[PDB]
């Protein structure tokens, strides 16, 4: 009732939905910290 | 055969590709395996893959 047993095509499903799920906050981490003030200004300086 | 293009050359060429790709949805149509413009073209998706 609580677990979901689950069959091995769906267990793909889900972890291929996690993999999507890491790289995308990877990358929305990443343009946060290059669209952040600071490392703007940190490059317009050197 | 494998070759090396100008670097300016091949960064504009590569970016130019990747964004005429997801602007529009194209079909790219390579020969498949890592020799020469296939490979310059996989290192251009690499650099695609890291940004958008």
């Amino acid at each position: 009732g609580l677990k979901l047993f689950i069959t091995d095509d769906e267990l793909k499903k889900v972890h291929d939905f996690e993999e999507q799920c890491i790289e995308e906050y990877f990358r929305e981490k990443d343009d946060r910290f290059n669209s952040s003030n600071d490392e703007r200004i940190r490059v317009t300086s050197e | 055969q494998n070759f090396e293009l100008q670097p300016k050359l091949k960064q504009v060429f590569g970016k130019g590709l990747i964004k005429a790709a997801m602007t529009t949805g194209a079909w790219i149509f390579t020969g498949g395996v890592n020799t020469g413009v296939i490979r310059h073209v996989g290192d251009a998706l690499k650099d695609h893959a890291s940004k958008s």
